[PDB]
RNA sequence: UACCUGGUUGAUCCUGCCAGUAGCAUAUGCUUGUCUCAAAGAUUAAGCCAUGCAUGUCUAAGUACGCACGGCCGGUACAGUGAAACUGCGAAUGGCUCAUUAAAUCAGUUAUGGUUCCUUUGGUCGCUCGUACUUGGAUAACUGUGGUAAUUCU
RNA sequence: UGGUGACUCUAGAUAACCUCGGGCCGAUCGCACGCCGGCGGCGACGACCCAUUCGAACGUCUGCCCUAUCAACUUUCGAUGGUAGUCGCCGUGCCUACCAUGGUGACCACGGGUGACGGGGAAUCAGGGUUCGAUUCCGGAGAGGGAGCCUGAGAAACGGCUACCACAUCCAAGGAAGGCAGCAGGCGCGCAAAUUACCCACUCCCGACCCGGGGAGGUAGUGACGAAAAAUAACAAUACAGGACUCUUUCGAGGCCCUGUAAUUGGAAUGAGUCCACUUUAAAUCCUUUAACGAGGAUCCAUUGGAGGGCAAGUCUGGUGCCAGCAGCCGCGGUAAUUCCAGCUCCAAUAGCGUAUAUU
RNA sequence: CUCUCGGCCGAAGCGUUUACUUUGAAAAAAUU
């Protein structure tokens, strides 16, 4: 598609809405979310740890507390 | 379909008004009028594609409302009229008159006529029938009804009407030994004088007819309108005298042309 | 529906055996002789002779008084008279069936600018032609498969706006003559 | 000077008030010749004003020889604006054409079809 | 162009199929400089549809009291152009698809002496022995007052 | 009176009828205006009825694929026919009533199937044939599924209406609105198919209409479905090399063509491209016409399949070692592989060439 | 192959009927 306009970007909005979903396992097995907020406060700075505070939306399982959590980095 | 029909492809037209295959999906729908669709030339074929006076649909509809074609004498200006058989187109502001009769080949030609001549026309009666307090009536193949005809007048005869009065002048009957000309079928064109009719009750009446040159054919009865009384026509004639030459004689007088015109 | 015609032909036949090595060497034969780009051009060839072979064999099964055999076969002996395949003795129905591909070969732009001295090859010819310095009468002609009518043949030239014909040499004497 | 008028097939139309041909234009060196100065020298040609004439469908030939096109030269320049095509007659700029598009004229008629009396003028 | 070759055995001659061979279409892979034509959501799903468009229309000649207008010449009933609206006509054509459908459709061939038909064209239209120098009541557009979240609602 | 092959036809004469949900017998508009206080010329809308045209609709005769693991079928609820009616635009079991007991079938009825709309036609083909035809022309059918209707000359209409069924949209929860098997577009489905572009200029169609409108249709975009034409070099001189003509016993000696290698030279000729302009066109694009620039091989560089046989083209070199693989078929590969993987080389077609499938 | 009505000929039957064969006219355009 070309994308020069404003009506473009809605023809392209259109297409992007109205598609055939590739679905990839990995994603769809286990629990993964997008870090939309963040917030942390340490329990002891000279520690330099505390508990952090990740917020957003939800996408792939339902997610259960017990299981561990990955930071990808 | 819901009802009646309002357009015409080219390729369904008829084939004698020598149409394109790539000019367009449509032919100019006939009006109905005094002719059947398959029998006869809308003005607008005739105005640009025979005489090249116009080049579009809008060129000939610019010509029409001016009010310059008159057929049998009246203004038309309808561009998709069905104009016939014995058909006169008048012109008067270029001051030309045609008339509408058949090639050899089965197509109308442009046969341009004196305009002494473009006061008559011949008509073929279809039927003739007495109604309302004993009034006889003819009905013609140009769907004219003429009341108050002679008696001796019967079907299949050709009567000669004047235009600007619309009545009946002089008629000629159907007798073997007459000329005419054939108005259907593969014969369509030729002019010879009838031979031989013979009757088949319940069904089809065959014609025959001779050829000046001797070459005898035969069409139905439907399909034979009488030109002049013996020999001589009433009308004038077109280029050919309505003898169908064959591809030979075609091809030689082709090339004669050739030969001479170099 | 749209106002556009369908009606289209193949112009050659593929021959039933792919590999034939009598057919290959006479096919290679033909083309280096006549200097033509593939095979498809001798099968093309082939096929219009095919063609004309097979309307004169319709046309000898009818009666010899017949008119349809008559006027068809005068004007089938007429046009290969006209191109230059048969000449004018030897113009009966019977003798079509003498024809041979390099009839047809021999009438062809290529061959006719070989013939008339205009080129030094046969693919000179074909290059000369492509390259618009070749014109036939006073139009200019392109195509090398250009079949020369026999009335065409007697004045076949060099396209006056070419530099073997009128003048205005080319690009590459343009720029070398701009040097010093 | 090497550019050539010729006419084939004529025609006087009274009819339409024209005389219709056929032009064919001898130009062996230069480019397709501009309509301008083929009714230039179809004007001299004819002995009538070139403002009168009009000219269009100019194919030039393979090889660069001739150019036919089809031409017409009106008795008067009111019958030429009664007779003449409207985009012939914007060629020689004596006449415009609305700059709406069809998809704005159609989107209007479908809005002004929703309402009803003299409320239609209001919208658009 | 009226054409065949490989393969059953130790070898032979058969039967015989398998495989090759050429076209034509559908898909697909790799590759693709120039030019003329040109098919293209049929096959499975006559499955489902956001949005926008695809059918409207006035001549000198049905109805003009919108100053909407430059505008007459002025007591000139109605100068002219004209929105809207009423009236008339068309919207039964065209376009798409091929689900159904097996003497059904359809094709050729004939019938309507067994019917209907806007329109066009021609005829007919003081052929009736019994307020008219012109009858009546409404209603749109327009003015005004509104209803409902909402509709080409009223 | 007139006519048909044939009327219970057309016309005539008589006695009446003539529907209030009613039949014609003009209360209509424009233009010019003119002659013996009155007459008028063209036209536009009208109009019952007769013909004409465009039809449509019911009938006539013949013709359709597979199936007997479909042999009897039809008639209680019309099946076949008679009589009277009803209804219908008309003929008819079309419906009703009363009667008769018929009608069809191995010459394949009845039933079922069909990846069945029918024709014109298409592919192939000696001759005979086999297969295809959703698809632009003609005919039918249908607008999600049935069913019913209004209006009208014409519709059982669907870009009309009314229900039910199945979907589904907006809601302030009371209600309201729906129908792409039109053009474009989307989802889904799949092996399988284009732009939410421009215009009514062409072809034609509708309307009160020379003027308005038309996703009809036209124009570009996508497009290796398929068809046509057609580049990717040509030439000359040198150096080797053949084959010929002349003279020589021969060897040889030349001026006669031809050939490639040119890790040799050389300028000529061009389009592909870049690009003014004219042209084209409704406006453009493309083609055609034209200036300027544009070619020496490290470029402006041709692919796709093969090289045992069938079947044209290697018993070449390296790797592998019954593995990996090839191979439509016969077969190859287990340590010298003409067959795998590669390098070189050759062969076939060529701007195309492989594979899968249906079909001849 | 022939008896009657009309100008040597046209009308009237034909001839047990077909099947077959030849002619004629009818058979859309596009396609071929």
């Amino acid at each position: 598609l070309l994308l020069d306009t404003q009506q473009e970007a809605g023809m392209l909005l259109r297409q992007l809405a109205n598609q055939k979903q590739q679905h990839l396992a990995f994603r769809d097995r286990r629990a993964y979310l997008f870090a939309h907020a963040v917030d942390f406060v340490p329990s002891e700075e000279n520690n330099l740890v505390g508990t952090l505070k990740i917020s957003g939306y939800v996408r792939g399982q339902t997610l259960n507390v017990n299981r561990l959590l990955h930071i990808v980095g | 379909a819901r009802g009646p029909k309002k357009h015409l492809k080219r390729v369904a037209a008829p084939k004698h008004w020598m149409l394109d295959k790539l000019t367009g999906v449509f032919a100019p729908r006939p009006s109905t009028g005094p002719h059947k669709l398959r029998e006869c030339l809308p003005l607008i074929i005739f105005l640009r594609n025979r005489l090249k006076y116009a080049l579009t649909g809008d060129e000939v509809k610019k010509i029409c409302m001016q009010r310059f074609i008159k057929i049998d004498g009246k203004v038309r200006t309808d561009i998709t009229y069905p104009a016939g058989f014995m058909d006169v187109i008048s012109i008067d502001k270029t001051g030309e008159n045609f008339r509408l009769i058949y090639d050899t080949k089965g197509r109308f030609a442009v046969h341009r006529i004196t305009p002494e001549e473009a006061k008559y026309k011949l008509c073929k009666v279809r039927k003739i029938f007495v109604g309302t307090k004993g009034i006889p009536h003819l009905v013609t193949h140009d769907a004219r009804t003429i009341r108050y005809p002679d008696p001796l007048i019967k079907v299949n005869d050709t009567i000669q009407i004047d235009l600007e009065t619309g009545k009946i002048t002089d008629f000629i009957k159907f007798d073997t030994g007459n000329l005419c000309m054939v108005t259907g079928g593969a014969n369509l064109g030729r002019i010879g004088v009838i031979t031989n009719r013979e009757r088949h009750p319940g069904s089809f009446d065959v014609v025959h007819v001779k050829d000046a040159n001797g070459n005898s054919f035969a069409t139905r009865l439907s399909n034979i309108f009488v030109i002049g009384k013996g020999n001589k026509p009433w009308i004038s004639l077109p280029r050919g005298k309505g003898i169908r030459l064959t591809i030979a004689e075609e091809r030689d007088k082709r090339l004669a042309a050739k030969q001479s015109s170099g | 529906p749209v106002a556009r015609s369908w009606v289209c032909r193949k112009t050659y036949v593929t021959p039933r055996r792919p590999f034939e090595k009598s057919r290959l060497d006479q096919e290679l034969k033909l083309i280096g002789e006549y200097g033509l780009r593939n095979k498809r051009e001798v099968w093309r060839v082939k096929f219009t002779l095919a063609k004309i072979r097979k309307a004169a064999r319709e046309l000898l099964t009818l009666d010899e008084k017949d008119p349809r055999r008559l006027f068809e076969g005068n004007a089938l002996l007429r046009r290969l008279v006209r191109i230059g395949v048969l000449d004018e003795g030897k113009m009966k129905l019977d003798y079509i069936l003498g024809l041979k591909i390099e009839d047809f070969l021999e009438r062809r732009l290529q061959t006719q600018v070989f013939k008339l001295g205009l080129a030094k090859s046969i693919h000179h010819a074909r290059v000369l032609i492509r390259q618009r310095h070749i014109r036939v009468r006073k139009q200019v002609v392109n195509i090398p498969s250009f079949i020369v009518r026999l009335d065409s043949q007697k004045h076949i030239d060099f396209s006056l706006r070419s530099p073997y014909g009128g003048g205005r040499p080319g690009r590459v004497k343009r720029k070398n003559a701009k040097k010093g | 000077d090497t550019v050539t008028i010729r006419t084939r097939k004529f025609m006087t139309n009274r009819l339409l008030q024209r005389k219709q041909m056929v032009i064919d234009v001898l130009h062996p060196g230069k480019a397709t010749v501009p309509k301008t100065e083929i009714r230039e020298k179809l004007a001299k040609m004819y002995k009538t004003t070139p403002d009168v004439i009009f000219v269009f469908g100019f194919r030039t030939h393979f090889g660069g020889g001739k150019t036919t096109g089809f031409g017409m030269i009106y008795d008067s320049l009111d019958y030429a604006k009664k007779n003449e095509p409207k985009h012939r007659l914007a060629r020689h700029g004596l006449y415009e054409k609305k700059k709406t598009s069809r998809k704005q004229r159609k989107e209007r008629k479908n809005r002004m079809k929703k309402v009803r009396g003299t409320a239609k003028a209001n919208v658009g």
